[PDB]
């Protein structure tokens, strides 16, 4: 019988800080218990500081990601070349993936880039389709090695300021580029020896002001 | 066609198909309706020469779409058997999905948009059959009267008048008539409509039709006996 | 009068005045002429060139269909790339079922399927352009000519456009040469000549050779396009024949 | 399981000497719970007598179905449908539509105004060729009745002797089927007249 | 003569009146004069407005990133045949995963025209297009006519007053065929050759619009302050 | 009285060329836009007394930044007025963003456009193109105020100062010297009023002409007939003064 | 230049009415004269055959009397072609009444339906439209008995008396001085009758030629009952008005 | 998943969570199942994430369309109606949701309509819907009245989550208690369930099974 | 669930529909209106399967009230079951099947006489004096046709029927927290409030 919707594997972690907001993923790819790809890249740029990234199912996000290009080279040719906007592209993929919704496609969408108050903003996108304005968010089948440990070191949950017992917890403090990069290092080095879909090599994109920068770190093989 | 175009327009900017629509009014039955303040009178000419005429199983030119909302067309009675069954299914269909008392501004627009489409349309003509649409604003005491023109097009009126020798009564209403001070009875409306039929019409007992439409879903016919009553009035003042 | 108002109509003369019409349309263009020989076939037309801007090997007119059949036409030149355009999705609708190329006396008539019909039809007006088609299968060597009119014919040669008359008289003279047919080296030489004595209407402006020929000698039934050193011959011995 | 055994009933049907009866019963309900005591399987179109059996709300839907098409052919030739051939009409209306069928039992029964010679038919889910000359039957019940009318079947019986033949059998087979019951009428039809009488039996 | 209202019968000529009608429109409509090279492609397009107060309309369209086209003609043929290449250009880098080639987008147009004036009535597109694109093979430049014939140049002009700028694009075609890899020298050659086919109308930065594409340059519109340095 | 298929000697079409004459056999509507909005104005059109003029109107509302103004046959103009309030909702659904006023044009104009005589092709919907004229006015947060005139005949433009209908020879003469870029919101009100005045023989009250503007701050808003009267006599205090 | 009106029948003429209609009209009165009369005992209908001589048999055909339904009855006066169509259509509309509703349909219903064909053909496509007129006489559990007339235009009013054919406004006279809301079913059978004769150039109209039909209401239980009068009826017709 | 709406003389009081969970994994605390239509009305999210976030959305525009037509606020009821007619057509091909349509305007009043994908509609006052549903019915009974002025019902509102994210482990998250009034929305902000579980046993002295 | 009875009474028809609606385990509303108002005359309920009865009800409203108009005649209430039962009809053969049930009933003004005519979900015409729905109609069929007389009268009819409700919610366990009774004869359409 033909499977509706398959899972290779694969770990995405969106980031978004007071200035800026980065993705990453690792460079997996595995079928059962053998490895497919030691390095093949699922992020790419979609211009206007927007970097998609589907976990999920492969040829149902290459067909997203291959029709998201066309919708927004389309959005300049009627509009004559004018930007668009990080939380306008947001509802638009739901649009399409509604559309789809009688041949359900299992993907899992994380964007990064900036809103007009120049924050970052990360929009995850639910395999049922629907999606919410995430401050930082994982996915795939690591996710849970994930999450409950940024709320630790970025929104400092369950973690009390010395000093004070009982009465209130560390307050909200901003990170630097290079605190929110140890941030992603540790979190797929732990995760790669503690979940078999996690390793190889990593790719982060981080996406400022200025641009868009690229950023390789070596995870191990195993 | 086999080699022709069918597309028209005339250097005069007006298609051939509406000019010659407006003159099947023209030529057919003439149409008068003021709106008062508490009620809206529609009058209506009707040919009762014609040997042995039965007007209870004749159906009426004044046809009612909704309980406050009534219609009154001048024209040929056959695009009558079309235009005005749309309007009733639209009365029902915008109480059904919307929950809402037919809107008087937005059924105008359907009546006036079935003309509308087929002017655009290839192989089709529209509706030569100018209605009047008059209803009252629901929840509300204020009355409402809109005039629909073959051309597609509606422009909202208190009094009008369509048909043969239309013109001639207009001025009777710019005259007898006042839009600042309207008649706020029921009589002085009746009246003015009275005064307005016997040019075209010159009594009769089966050539008058005049319904007066009130609120709160009330709409009655005028009596027969009660016709004469008014034209009375005017001959009294004749003899002055 | 209703005679020639509207086409595909009958007329009292037998003759449709779209089909005189057609050939004059025809007539107007270049000359495009094809030799038939035992061997194969071979193709020669004129490349009109209205001024220096134009490039050269790309507005070659010539469309192979797979690599048996070559293509030429004479006439409004949208209704031609429009007729090989569908010819094209024709011919690979018998390959696709019957798995085997199609063959040269059937393909006329999948051409003359849009052909005849739309002079039958009048919201459709007919093609106003002669095509010239050819090439080698497992039945032999076959050359056929379109008429715009919808009817076809075979010939060992053609001459179409406004040289038609002249060329079909040289091409006549071809036959007396051999009895067999020319080679398909000979045939090129033979085809070039004939192009330049036709360029004596066309003198006014310039003028391209255009050849192409489908053999099973070199090409081992194969539609290819003269080149290299096979082109330059031509075009030198055929200049001092005309000297 | 099966929609035409929800609401069960049966008609029953015998031949004579120039006279026809045919009968069913007044019962009506789904499964154990009942409905209406006083409905008519039987519609009388002209001299023919079409009962029908199965899911309640399909035996007014052919039989309007079947007044729509039987109509016609009165306004155009001008005389009533033979029983003969309303069979056909019967069997090709069933057949309409193969997919999804319609549970009836229909059972067609008559006596021709021209030739002048009863005619009994009955069909099935999809309909069917059925004739026999001396009783047809169908529904639940009907299994109780083969042997029944066969036994009690005597050529040339008079309309008020075929009468009592056809009570006893029904009768009898309203007390053994819990689906038949609730009193029965009988139709004993002479030449040009129609005997509709409701038979007395013991109600539950 | 009932053969300049019909388009199914052939006309004593030979062919349509029709089309000839349709050629006035690319003569009374707006100027261009592009070139190009075997590396970059230049269109300069001229465009208009309707009083002084209107703004100036672009005339050039982008197709594509490494394509585009100008148009002189009727607006409604124009956009319309710009949707159909759109979507070819996307139909080729998605299912082919390849640039639409030059030759294959002046055959389905021509297949497209052809179609709405062949059959009974139908839509006939009377505006000429100059499409210019970037391959492995270099760039072209396709003439789109309403006639239904497609010719690669390496340049030409098109509208009102186009023997004047043709005739200088012959004489120093010898010159701008060896001049490449220079967007200045490409850009400047098509200032002087529509200067002599514009007629009492100045040449202003919103005036005229230019665009180049090619191998190292991608399709950027210049507009004002952008053609100041050119011109 | 030709063919769909046949060109006119210019190179344009009988149906287009003579349609555009028939924009000028209507209501005359003048607007301007300028740096803080997009002031529009239009004129009814009233022959009889006994003609409403709050119920109907000239001018009606494609989306709460972006106005519109009709003139000529409102027939036809009404079934473009649904074409673009579908296109209104159609974009701000999926992009969740302003409409684009040069984009919206163009989209109507690609319906705008298309017509013919019938044909088994494609489907049909236009008898004759749309022989009504429409005024596009908007705002846009990129090119700021934005003011395009919709035209079936051709290519649409973005005027500053347009005025169509029977006036529109008299009326844009006066729309080149009489428009700079210091124009304010209350100057650009009252040159509409003042110049609509010249060009008209009736006289100017709140009741046969009705007035709009277009501001980021309220978006649309439909000038009642409160604040136009007091935009006229204050045009009059003006008028006798210089 | 012009090329147009030849085709369909959308564009309106010269005169607001479309010529196609006019037309129509003069079919009309080539054809018979059927004049119906509507009485609160029934409803009288009365025609005269196109056919003549011996030659062809008048007494199994009849092309100007169709039957509905019991009630509803219909009195086919113009061309043939354009009629047969709403009679089976009629059919279907009624019996979908009676196979939903379990009713019989009114008249202003059915005809309503049937006057919206002939609308559609002017309405959209350059279809001919009807040019046949009936005359719909049927009877209602609520207006009692209505009688209207089917008009090439495509609308429909209620009439008393109506004629077709020609001398239509001769017959509408004589008809209107000799009208009794008294009037039973024989006395309008013998008013009819003379009206028939002087309307028309043939005084003889035999038993052959003439059809006659008439409702009554005097039947068992005052229900509707048409009787269909044969040829051989309609002789003792005249013996009885003393005009044969 | 708790949802809860009501109504009184004052106005609508709506209380949800954040807390959207995969499995037995919460996916994330910050989700906001608050659909805005228009100004003046309130949607909520239940069953399908994707279906209530579609058509919440594309009824908006729907609704946008009969205010360019008929210039009138859209009630209540029109939007309920027509959300109501497109999930009926689609009965049967799957496509399950629910919600509950929420508004206060001047012409209707505060109104509370309930959407279900079968096409069941209703009308009422207090409404609610989740899986914690019976702890909103005990809470808010209780101290239920019409007079309640709007500040002591968002305390009870605080407690009535409280009370319903408590036992049920698929509410949490953050308390969300939003206010239409007269001139529109009012968000309130959002009260997270930690931080206001500590002053409601400190201060009302509940949840005598938790120490302190 | 969901409670639809009513009864023919000599002078007018008794009809009474549930009010509390239960959706799934807990009670959403106690207080529903389940009867939908044809014409002055007419009164018919629905009940079934959640949203499928409710959106039914409506556009046969909408016909009925369509057809009254164009004839300004009220439709009969015995043509008005023939109509349902063509619908319903339908519904089983289509793609989707609707189980719906109603209870049509009023006072005819021709023949001066009431009417009360009983359909099941599945579409089936039946004219009977006294009728309902669901597992509650199990108890009223047998004690109805012991007590109940074509002589009784409007009064006596609605004390009976506060006899069988209270054994309905003694005996089953469930509670639908009264009825809506709603009586039908010449004068129109009259509310009862007291239950």
């Amino acid at each position: 019988q033909f499977n509706p919707y398959g899972d290779n594997g694969g770990t995405i972690l969106g980031i978004a800080g007071e200035d800026f907001a980065v993705l990453a993923g690792d460079t997996r790819n595995i079928t059962d218990y053998s490895i497919n790809s030691r390095y093949e890249p699922k992020v790419f740029d979609c211009g206007d500081n927007i970097v998609m990234s589907a976990n999920g199912f492969a040829a149902d996000g290459d067909a997203l990601v291959k029709r998201f290009k066309n919708s927004v080279k389309w959005y300049h040719f009627d509009h004559n070349d004018k930007k668009l906007s990080i939380n306008s592209a947001a509802r638009n993929i739901q649009h399409l993936l509604y559309g789809k919704r009688f041949f359900p496609y299992y993907v899992h969408t994380i964007i990064a880039g900036l809103d007009e108050d120049g924050k970052g903003a990360v929009y995850s996108f639910d395999p049922v389709g629907s999606y919410e304005r995430e401050q930082c968010r994982a996915g795939g089948a690591a996710a849970s090695l994930i999450m409950p440990f940024l709320d630790n070191q970025v929104n400092f949950k369950n973690q009390y300021e010395p000093g004070t017992n009982g009465k209130v917890k560390k307050p909200l403090k901003y990170l630097s580029v290079e605190e929110v990069i140890k941030l992603v290092r540790d979190s797929f080095t732990s995760a790669t020896e503690r979940h078999i879909q996690v390793g190889d090599g990593l790719e982060i994109l981080i996406v400022t002001k200025d641009g868009v920068r690229k950023e390789f770190y070596e995870l191990k093989r195993d | 066609g086999y080699d022709r175009a069918l597309s028209i327009f005339s250097p005069d900017g007006h298609i051939f198909q509406v000019e010659y629509a407006l003159e099947a009014v023209k030529r057919g039955t003439c149409a008068v309706g003021v709106k008062g303040k508490n009620c809206v009178v529609l009058g209506c000419e009707r040919r009762s020469t014609l040997k042995l005429q039965d007007t209870r199983i004749t159906p009426s030119k004044v046809s009612k779409i909704d309980s406050h909302v009534v219609l009154s067309f001048s024209g040929l009675n056959a695009d009558s058997r079309i235009l005005i069954e749309k309007a009733r299914v639209e009365a029902q269909s915008h109480r059904l999905t919307l929950e809402d008392p037919v809107t008087v501004e937005y059924l105008t627009r359907y009546v006036a948009g079935v003309q509308q489409r087929y002017t655009q349309s290839g192989g089709v003509r529209p509706f030569g059959v100018s209605t009047l649409i008059a209803g009252f604003d629901p929840r509300d005491d204020e009355p409402k009267l809109y005039q629909t023109e073959p051309s597609g097009i509606y422009s909202s009126w208190s009094a009008q008048t369509i048909g043969r020798n239309s013109k001639t009564v207009r001025e009777f209403l710019e005259k007898n008539y006042d839009r600042k001070e309207p008649p706020a009875t029921v009589e002085e409306c009746v009246k003015l409509t009275v005064r307005s039929l016997l040019e075209v019409v010159q009594t009769g007992a089966k050539n008058i039709e005049i319904t007066v439409v009130k609120p709160d879903s009330d709409i009655v016919a005028l009596s027969s006996e009660e016709i004469n009553q008014y034209v009375t009035q005017i001959e009294q003042e004749k003899q002055e | 009068t209703g005679y020639d108002l509207s086409n595909s109509v009958f007329s009292p003369d037998g003759r449709n005045f779209q089909v005189e019409y057609a050939v004059k349309a025809v007539e107007n263009g270049t000359t495009s002429i094809g030799i038939k020989c035992n061997d194969g076939v071979v193709f020669a037309v004129e490349k009109l060139i209205t001024s220096k801007l134009l490039v050269p090997q790309k507005n070659v007119k010539i469309q192979v269909v797979d690599r048996h059949i070559g293509c030429v036409y004479s006439g409004l030149i949208p209704d031609g790339r429009h007729l090989v355009n569908r010819g094209r999705e024709e011919a690979a609708s018998f390959k696709k079922l019957y798995k085997t190329p199609i063959p040269i006396p059937a393909f006329a008539d999948r051409l003359g399927q849009y052909v005849q019909a739309h002079t039958l039809y009048n919201s459709v007006r007919p093609f106003g352009v002669s095509t010239i088609f050819g090439g080698v299968d497992k039945n032999g060597a076959h050359l056929y000519m379109l008429e715009p009119s919808g009817s076809y014919w075979g010939y060992k040669g053609a001459a179409t456009g406004k040289g038609r008359q002249s060329a079909k008289a040289e091409l006549e003279k071809l036959v007396d040469h051999h009895p067999e047919g020319l080679s398909a080296r000979e045939a090129v030489k033979q085809a070039a000549k004939i192009i330049y004595l036709a360029h004596e209407d066309n003198k006014e402006k310039d003028f391209e050779l255009e050849i192409s020929w489908c053999s099973l000698s070199e090409t081992n039934g194969l539609h290819k396009f003269v080149k290299g050193d096979l082109l330059q011959e031509a075009i030198d011995f055929a200049q001092k024949e005309i000297n | 399981s099966d929609p035409s055994s929800i609401n069960g009933g049966i008609v029953v049907a015998m031949t004579g000497k120039d006279c026809v009866a045919i009968a069913c019963d007044l019962r009506l309900g789904s499964q154990s719970l009942g409905v209406s005591n006083k409905f008519e399987k039987i519609f009388h179109y002209g001299h023919v007598f079409l009962g029908i059996t199965g899911l309640a709300t399909d035996v007014t839907t052919l039989n309007e179905m079947f007044r729509y098409k039987t109509n016609l052919y009165k306004l155009k030739e001008e005389r009533a449908i033979e029983p003969e051939t309303f069979t056909q009409l019967v069997s090709s209306s069933l057949y309409e539509r193969r997919f999804g069928p319609y549970f009836v039992g229909p059972v067609v029964a008559g006596i021709n105004s021209k030739s002048g010679k009863p005619f009994i038919a009955g069909f099935d889910l999809i309909g069917c060729i059925d004739e026999a000359k001396d009783f047809i039957v169908s529904g639940t019940a009907s299994d109780q009745l083969f042997g029944m009318c066969e036994s009690l079947y005597e050529p040339n019986l008079e309309p008020e002797d075929l009468f009592e033949t056809i009570s006893q059998a029904l009768l009898n087979a309203a007390d053994r089927d819990a689906l038949s019951g609730w009193g029965a009428v009988v139709y004993i039809i002479k030449k040009d007249e129609v005997v509709k009488r409701y038979l007395k039996m013991r109600q539950d | 003569n009932n053969y300049d209202g019909d388009t199914v019968t052939f006309s004593p000529t030979g062919r349509l009146f029709q089309v000839e009608y349709a050629l006035e429109a690319i003569k009374q409509g707006s100027v261009t004069v592009g070139l190009r090279s075997n590396t970059h492609a230049v269109l300069v397009a001229l465009k208009r407005n309707a009083d002084e107060l209107s703004s100036y309309q672009k005339k050039i369209i982008k197709c594509d990133e490494h394509m585009g086209l100008s148009l002189a003609g009727l607006a409604p043929d124009a956009r319309v045949l710009s949707n159909y290449l759109r979507q070819q250009c996307n139909y080729s880098s998605l299912v082919f995963n390849r640039k639409l080639a030059v030759e294959r987008a002046g055959h389905l147009l021509c297949d497209k025209a052809q179609k709405n004036t062949q059959s009974y009535g139908g839509r006939p597109y009377g505006v000429g297009l100059l499409i210019i694109g970037y391959d492995k093979s270099g760039a072209h430049l396709l003439e789109f006519q309403p006639s239904g014939n497609v010719t690669e140049l390496y340049g030409t002009a098109i509208g009102a007053r186009s023997q004047g700028a043709k005739t200088y694009l012959e004489r120093t075609l010898d010159t701008f065929i060896k001049i490449d890899g220079n967007p200045d020298e490409l850009i400047k050659a098509g200032v002087e050759a529509i200067s002599q086919s514009l007629r009492d109308e100045s040449l202003t930065v919103d005036n005229l619009s230019i665009a180049i594409v090619g191998k190292d340059t991608p399709f950027t519109i210049y507009d004002g302050e952008a053609v100041a340095k050119y011109i | 009285d030709r063919g769909v298929s046949t060109f006119s000697p210019e190179g344009r079409l009988f149906q287009v060329e003579y349609s555009l004459e028939a924009i000028k056999l209507g209501s005359t509507a003048i607007g301007i836009a300028t740096k803080e909005g997009v002031v529009l104005g239009v004129e009814k059109r009233a022959t009889s007394p006994l003609l409403e003029s709050d119920s109907i109107e000239k001018i009606v509302e494609i989306d709460r930044h972006i106005g519109c103004a009709m003139s000529g046959l409102t027939a036809d103009a009404r079934s473009m007025i649904e074409h673009a309030r579908t296109a209104a909702v159609t974009h701000n659904l999926y992009y969740d963003e302003d409409i684009n006023v040069e984009s919206l044009t163009q989209s109507v104009c690609d319906l705008a456009l298309r017509f013919g005589e019938g044909a088994s092709g494609e489907e049909r919907l236009m008898s004759r193109p749309f022989g009504v004229a429409l005024l596009i006015a908007g705002h846009d947060a990129d090119d700021g105020y934005q003011l395009f005139h919709a035209e079936p005949s051709g290519t649409f433009y973005r005027y500053n100062a347009k005025a169509i209908g029977s006036g529109s020879e008299g009326a844009q003469a006066e729309l080149l010297n009489e428009w700079h870029s210091s124009l304010t919101l209350k100057e650009a009100e009252l040159l509409v009023l003042k110049i609509l005045k010249q060009v008209m023989e009736e006289k100017l009250d709140e009741n046969n002409a009705q007035l709009s503007c277009i501001t980021k701050q309220d978006g649309f808003k439909i000038y009642d007939n409160e604040k136009t009267a007091e935009l006229i006599k204050e045009l009059k205090e003006k008028e006798a003064a210089e | 230049g012009s090329r147009r009106y030849d085709s369909r029948t959308t564009i309106f003429s010269p005169e607001g009415r479309l010529y196609q209609v006019e037309y129509a009209l003069e079919s009309i009165s080539h054809a018979g004269t059927a004049i119906g009369i509507m009485a609160s005992d029934g409803i009288v209908l009365a025609a005269e055959r196109k056919v003549t001589s011996t030659l062809l048999e008048q007494d199994t055909s009849t092309e100007k009397l169709y039957k509905l339904n019991d009630k509803i009855a219909v009195a086919v006066a113009g061309l043939t072609a354009d009629a047969e169509i709403l009679i089976n259509t009629a059919r279907i509309h009624a019996q979908n009444y009676l196979k939903t509703y379990n009713e019989d349909i009114p008249v202003e219903i059915l005809v309503r339906r049937l006057s919206d064909i002939k609308q559609g053909y002017t309405q959209h496509g350059g279809l001919r439209p009807f040019g046949v007129s009936f005359i719909y006489a049927g009877y209602d559990d609520r207006y009692g008995y209505q009688l209207y007339t089917s008009n090439p235009s495509g609308n429909y009013t209620g009439w008393k008396a109506i004629s077709v054919g020609a001398n239509t406004s001769a017959a509408q006279t004589l008809l209107q001085m000799d009208y009794k809301d008294d009037m039973k079913v024989d006395d309008a059978i013998e008013l009819a009758l003379k009206t028939l004769s002087k309307t028309t150039d043939s005084s003889a109209l035999t038993y052959d030629r003439l059809e006659f039909a008439t409702i009554r209401k005097g039947a068992n239980d005052g229900e509707v009952y048409q009787k269909i009068f044969k040829p051989q009826e309609i002789k003792d017709i005249l013996v009885k008005t003393g005009i044969t | 998943t708790t949802t809860l709406a009501f109504r009184f003389q004052g106005g609508i009081i709506v209380a949800v969570d954040s807390r959207a969970t995969a499995g037995n994994w919460v996916a994330s605390q910050t989700v906001k199942k608050v659909i805005e239509i228009n100004p003046f009305l309130l949607g909520t999210m239940a069953g399908g994430a994707a279906d209530c976030q579609f058509w919440e959305t594309w009824l908006g525009s729907q609704c946008r369309l009969h205010e360019l037509r008929e210039k009138e606020r859209i009630s209540v009821a029109a939007a309920s109606k027509i959300l109501s007619n497109l999930v009926y057509q689609y009965k049967g091909a799957g496509l399950s949701m629910g919600t509950m349509i929420c508004g206060y305007t001047r012409k209707e009043g505060p109104t509370i309509y309930y959407v279900d994908s079968d096409g069941t509609r209703l009308k009422g006052d207090i409404f609610c819907v989740g899986s914690g549903q019976t702890f909103a019915y005990g809470v808010l009974d209780s101290n239920y009245k019409w007079d309640l002025s709007v500040e002591d019902a968002l305390y009870l509102g605080k407690r009535s989550i409280l009370a319903a994210a408590h036992r049920d482990a698929y509410s949490g998250g953050s308390v969300n208690l939003y206010h239409v009034t007269e001139d529109g929305w009012i968000y309130h902000g959002n009260h997270d369930v930690g931080e206001l579980f500590w002053k409601v046993k400190e201060e009302e002295g509940s949840f005598n099974n938790v120490i302190g | 669930m969901d409670i639809i009875l009513g009864i023919r009474v000599q002078d007018s028809v008794i009809l009474a529909s549930s009010k509390a609606v239960t959706r799934g385990i807990s009670v959403l509303k106690d207080s529903d209106d389940k009867t939908r108002q044809l014409s002055p005359h007419t009164l018919m309920s629905f009940a079934g399967e959640a949203g499928d009865t409710v959106q039914f009800a409506e556009y046969i409203q909408a016909n009925i009230q369509l057809y009254s108009i164009r004839e300004d005649y009220e439709l009969s209430p015995q043509a008005v079951s023939s109509f349902v039962r063509q619908e319903l009809a339908k519904s089983i053969r289509s793609r989707r099947p609707y189980q719906v049930n109603v209870l049509i009933g009023g006072y005819d003004k021709k023949k001066n006489k009431p009417e009360l005519y009983q359909i099941d979900y599945l579409g089936t015409k039946v004219e009977l004096p006294y009728g309902a729905h669901g597992y509650s109609g199990f108890y009223t069929f047998s004690l109805l046709d012991h007590h109940y007389r074509p002589d009784m009268t409007t009064e006596e009819g609605l004390d009976l029927l506060k006899l069988c409700v209270q054994e309905l919610e003694k005996r089953m366990p469930m509670d639908f927290k009264g009825v809506i009774v709603k009586i039908v004869d010449k004068d129109g359409i009259r509310q009862v409030d007291d239950f």
